[PDB]
């Protein structure tokens, strides 16, 4: 068993264009307004990418129609899910999940939530996983159509070219590898927190271009001040503007450097949605036969799990 | 962040007045003139309430049962029109369908559509 | 089912026009293009109506009125605001550009293994099995017609992974063996059709010490009547 | 209402939604309704009058309307329209029966008209309609056209009315105006009525689709000043 980190999703900052330039000020307001459209159009892309965030949630994770959910007693043939099944118990998630979640970490600047919630997309891979496991690819392609788990390793066996009968004939050698794999996942999870830095590197990113936004308050950029209240406390209009005029060119050029990195940056964490969309498609739901698409070896299937901002796969 | 108050040898920190981006929930001008008002990241103390994650919503009638998404809100909550005002629910994810499994049963189609 | 299969298929289609006579957000898609392409244009020509600090938005009223050593001024003040606002849109334009041709490049793909193949890749062609398609064109981009086989109605059989016939364990070649409840039958997997289950259906490897679940069956052998007789 | 609404300039456009900021009416505001006080001009004033019987001649503006400087004086007396600017001497309490810098001359109905004064010039736009009503102002829709546009240099801060009437004043709002396809104003949203006026300035519709849209942003006010 592999796993595959791929990112889905971005913070979803918004920034007030007006604030952030002119906060609490009028007379930088009016200024403001004579650079027309400049401001309004940044407030408008970035409203743009929240929205595609929560898409990209969304076609990687509600890719079932209904909520399926496994039965009271795990008779799966000797194949041990608990690990990667929900824990009712407790936020409805599986053991590994929490393993991954517990890994990963006033300027006009605020964060919106995703629409879908941690244990919501907890809710949707427990479907993906429950249909995985009791209806194989049917729950895809059509209806739930229950088979015996160990019938549907037979299946995939078949896909792979090998005859079914090794897998009845050892099958508990298969179960047997199959949960000590998992058990693998477990240890190499929690022992190396770089496993899931692809995660972690996207929250940096954009960490780091919201300190850097910040950061730019600071600069005169050619006025006497950073500080647009003592420019106004000191400066009549006929000079107070021209400082104003200063901190408004390079705070709004601050902005359009962001923005655009924002836009490039969410250009890629698109791909990757899209990526791991098509993967949960192809990979989970079906038997994917593209080599290394789906890890290293033939594949036999493969089980979503949430992660913060994004997606983690267990190949089997 | 904060000041030395000059007539009194004591520190004041200085909070920014609440504030945030003010969204307009439309269940489309062709159906109803009426709306409700999101304020985006705010407490309800300063702005048919309800305090959610995304803001405070004000407006909405926040009903128990869930409903499939129309116009989202956020974190979890979407609103909708429906017999006439305007609600806000925790949205379903999908109609609830447990499978029977069991270790000696196979359900094999016996009909087929082509769509 | 040949009938049956092509009614569907006839009544499908038809099924397309109306959906596409009814709702014309069937091709938001396009039309978001073309509404984004338009918005960034119209954003572009507004943008010369702004002054960016100059003393008027109008170029010609600022070198009639201000005696040039001014005059220059203001008009730097122009040309800083209006090649930002090229550099702004083009930009733009360079990114959503990026998108497209992704896009175009998904389009690509699809045709060249969904129209002019047959594609094994789930829900790449629609939710179903994918058997075919057909490419149509439209403003700006591509629509596709896929047609797949979607199982619909379903019943629920007793299943065994093997069957005993002399201790053998004999396996399906490609099906799974069911009960009706009084008898054993081989089917394909995706469509129900109970043949007998004959020597010609399976085949054998190992014995029913080893296969878990394994049942007892009867086997039948065609060619021992033909002995026989 | 939705009354007090009239051509912000002297542009032709045609089949579209035109965003534009200037001093209208606010919609559903109140107006003083009268059956001679004087009144402030404040920012400029929204005037309407029904008449029966012509009973309404004219308005004074300026400031201390007593001989002491200049002010306009416009009376529609019997057949002739006469404006002038002279440092008039008023009455205590001005009636008709049954130093000058410029001089012109030329219920069943309603009377509009906004008079401004920016930078020296005084505005006066007006519309003329019939009516079938004794008790209010009509609702409905209609844009005043400007007439006159006098070149007066002379700082106007009350007024009063020279014989019902109703008084209002105008306020430095954002309105979005719907144009015809024969270049008139056909309707109006007052972009600081409500969410859904601010909804539809904002995506520059009178009509706007079922979703969420960003529209303004809240702020908290200071109360005290410390
Ligand atoms: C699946 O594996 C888990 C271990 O990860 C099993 O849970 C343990 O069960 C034993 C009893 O057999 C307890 O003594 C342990 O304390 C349990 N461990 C944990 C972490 O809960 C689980 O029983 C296995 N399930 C199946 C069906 O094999
Ligand atoms: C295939 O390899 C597996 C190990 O990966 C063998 O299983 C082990 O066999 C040894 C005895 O030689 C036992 O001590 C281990 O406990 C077994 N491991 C498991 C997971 O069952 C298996 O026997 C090999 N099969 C063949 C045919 O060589
Ligand atoms: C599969 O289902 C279709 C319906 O979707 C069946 O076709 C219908 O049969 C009824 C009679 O029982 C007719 O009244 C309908 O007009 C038929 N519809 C069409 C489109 O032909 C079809 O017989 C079923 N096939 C099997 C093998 O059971
Ligand atoms: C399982 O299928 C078999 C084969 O169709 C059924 O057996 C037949 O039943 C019919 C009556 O409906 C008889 O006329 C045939 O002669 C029987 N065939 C044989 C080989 O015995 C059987 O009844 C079905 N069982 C159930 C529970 O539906
Ligand atoms: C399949 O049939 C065989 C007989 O052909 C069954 O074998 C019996 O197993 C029990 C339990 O060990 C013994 O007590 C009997 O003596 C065996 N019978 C004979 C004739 O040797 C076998 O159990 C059956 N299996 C299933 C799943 O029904
Ligand atoms: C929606 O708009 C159409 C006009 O395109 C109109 O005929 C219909 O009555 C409207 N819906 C409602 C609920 O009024
Ligand atoms: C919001 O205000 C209430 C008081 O009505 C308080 O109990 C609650 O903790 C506040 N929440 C936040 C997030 O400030
Ligand atoms: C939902 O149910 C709870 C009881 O569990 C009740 O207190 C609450 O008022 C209900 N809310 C609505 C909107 O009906
Ligand atoms: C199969 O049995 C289950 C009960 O375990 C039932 O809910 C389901 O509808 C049955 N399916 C068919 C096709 O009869
Ligand atoms: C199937 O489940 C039943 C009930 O637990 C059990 O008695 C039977 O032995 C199981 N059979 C197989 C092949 O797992
Ligand atoms: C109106 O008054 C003017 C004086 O301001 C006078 O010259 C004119 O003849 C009068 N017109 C009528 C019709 O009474
Ligand atoms: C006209 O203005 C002059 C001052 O320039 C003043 O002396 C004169 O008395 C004024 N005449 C009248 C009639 O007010
Ligand atoms: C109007 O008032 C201003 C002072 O705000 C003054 O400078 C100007 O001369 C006045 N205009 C007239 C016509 O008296
Ligand atoms: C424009 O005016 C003509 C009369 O010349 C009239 O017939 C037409 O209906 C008017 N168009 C609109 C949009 O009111």
């Amino acid at each position: 068993v592999t796993t595959e980190i791929l990112p889905v999703s971005m913070t979803k900052t918004s920034v007030d264009c007006t604030m952030y330039i002119c906060g609490d000020s009028t007379e930088c307001s009016n200024l403001l307004l004579q650079y027309g459209s400049f401001c309004t159009q940044l407030n408008r892309a970035l409203t743009g990418i929240a929205v595609e965030q929560d898409k990209n949630t969304q076609e990687v994770f509600a890719q079932v129609k209904q909520i399926y959910k496994t039965p009271p007693i795990k008779d799966f043939g000797g194949f041990n899910f608990s690990q990667i099944l929900p824990d009712p118990s407790k936020s409805k998630r599986s053991f590994i999940e929490d393993l991954l979640f517990n890994k990963v970490t006033f300027n006009g600047l605020t964060v919106l939530p995703p629409l879908l919630t941690d244990e919501m997309i907890a809710q949707y891979t427990s479907a993906l996983l429950a249909g995985t496991i009791t209806s194989g690819w049917t729950f895809g392609a059509g209806a739930a159509l229950q088979i015996p788990f160990a019938m549907q390793m037979a299946y995939r066996f078949n896909g792979i070219g090998v005859t079914q009968n090794v897998l009845y004939e050892n099958q508990k050698l298969i179960a047997n590898q199959f949960n000590s794999a998992i058990g693998k996942i477990q240890d190499s999870l929690s022992s190396t927190a770089s496993a899931l830095g692809k995660l972690q590197d996207v929250v940096n990113q954009n960490a780091q271009a919201l300190n850097t936004l910040v950061k730019q308050l600071s600069s005169n950029f050619g006025a006497i001040s950073s500080v647009l209240n003592d420019i106004l406390s000191r400066l009549d209009p006929p000079e107070a503007e021209v400082q104003i005029d200063r901190l408004i060119t390079g705070r709004l050029q601050s902005l359009q450097t962001y923005v655009t990195q924002q836009l490039i940056r969410a250009a890629e964490i698109r791909a990757s949605a899209n990526l791991a969309a098509t993967k949960m498609s192809e990979c989970v739901l079906g038997q994917s036969k593209r080599v290394d698409f789906c890890g290293k070896g033939y594949h036999l299937m493969s089980f979503p799990q949430s992660a913060p901002h994004g997606v983690v796969f267990l190949h089997v | 962040d904060a000041v030395r108050d000059p007539q009194t040898l004591e520190i004041l920190d200085i909070t920014p007045c609440s504030f945030g981006g003010v969204s307009v929930i439309t269940p489309g001008t062709n159906t109803s003139n009426e709306v409700a008002v999101l304020y985006q990241d705010v407490n309800c103390t300063e702005v048919n309430v309800f305090q959610t994650r995304a803001g405070c919503l004000i407006g909405a009638e926040h009903v128990n049962n869930s409903y499939e998404c129309d116009i989202p809100i956020g974190a979890g909550i979407c609103a909708s029109y429906q017999t006439q005002s305007i609600i806000a629910y925790t949205m379903s994810l999908g109609a609830e369908n447990s499978v029977a499994y069991s270790n000696n049963s196979i359900a094999i189609p016996t009909n087929f559509t082509i769509s | 089912n040949q009938k049956l299969i092509a009614n569907q298929f006839n009544s499908a289609i038809g099924k397309i026009q109306d959906s596409l006579s009814s709702t014309a957000s069937a091709l938001g898609k396009l039309q978001d293009v073309v509404n984004q392409n338009a918005q960034a244009l119209n954003t572009l020509v507004k943008q010369l109506s702004s002054n960016f600090g100059a003393i008027s938005s109008v170029l010609n009223d600022i070198l009639s009125r201000l005696d040039p050593p001014e005059a220059e001024v203001q008009i730097d003040r122009l040309i800083t605001g209006r090649l930002q606002s090229l550099q702004t849109y083009v930009t733009q334009q360079l990114i959503r550009a990026a998108e497209i041709r992704a896009s175009a490049n998904l389009a690509a793909t699809k045709m060249s293994e969904c129209v002019l193949g047959q594609s094994k890749r789930v829900d790449f062609c629609g939710k179903g099995y994918h058997l075919m398609s057909f490419p149509q064109s439209a403003p700006h981009g591509v629509v596709f017609l896929h047609v797949t086989y979607v199982p619909a109605q379903e019943k629920n059989f007793t299943t065994a992974p093997a069957i005993c016939h002399d201790g053998k364990a004999h396996f399906p070649r490609e099906g799974v063996f069911v009960s009706n409840g009084t008898h054993w039958f081989v089917t394909q997997r995706n469509f129900y059709e109970p043949q007998i289950i004959t020597t010609d259906n399976t085949f054998v490897s190992g014995n029913c010490d080893v296969v878990i679940g394994i049942v007892n069956n009867t086997v039948y052998d065609p060619l021992q009547p033909e002995l026989d007789s | 209402f939705t009354r007090g609404v009239y051509y912000p300039d002297k542009v032709f456009r045609s089949s579209v939604l035109h965003s534009t900021q200037d001093l209208f009416l606010p919609f559903f505001s109140n107006v003083t309704w009268f059956h001679n006080p004087v009144l402030p001009f404040n920012d400029g004033v929204y005037f309407a009058s029904t008449e029966k019987s012509n009973i309404i001649r004219g308005w004074i503006f300026g400031t201390t309307l007593d001989s002491k400087t200049q002010s306009l004086l416009i009376v529609n007396n019997a057949t002739n329209v006469v404006i002038k600017v002279c440092e008039f001497q008023f009455c205590n309490d001005p009636f008709l029966g049954v130093n000058c810098t410029f001089e012109y001359v030329s219920f069943k109905n309603l009377r509009e008209f906004v008079f401004k004064n920016i930078d020296g010039y005084f505005k006066i736009y007006s519309k003329h309609t019939p009516i079938n009503l004794v008790r209010d102002l009509p609702q409905g829709f209609s844009a005043l056209e400007p007439l006159v546009d006098l070149p007066i240099g002379i700082n106007i801060t009350r007024f009063q009315t020279l014989l019902a009437y109703y008084v209002g004043y105008l306020q430095p709002r954002t309105f979005l105006l719907k144009y015809n396809e024969n270049g008139t104003i056909t309707d109006a949203v007052d972009c600081a009525l409500d969410p859904l006026s601010e909804t539809k300035c904002t995506l520059k519709s009178f009509t706007v689709e079922k979703g969420i849209y960003q529209t303004s942003n809240f702020r908290v006010q200071p109360t005290e000043s410390i």
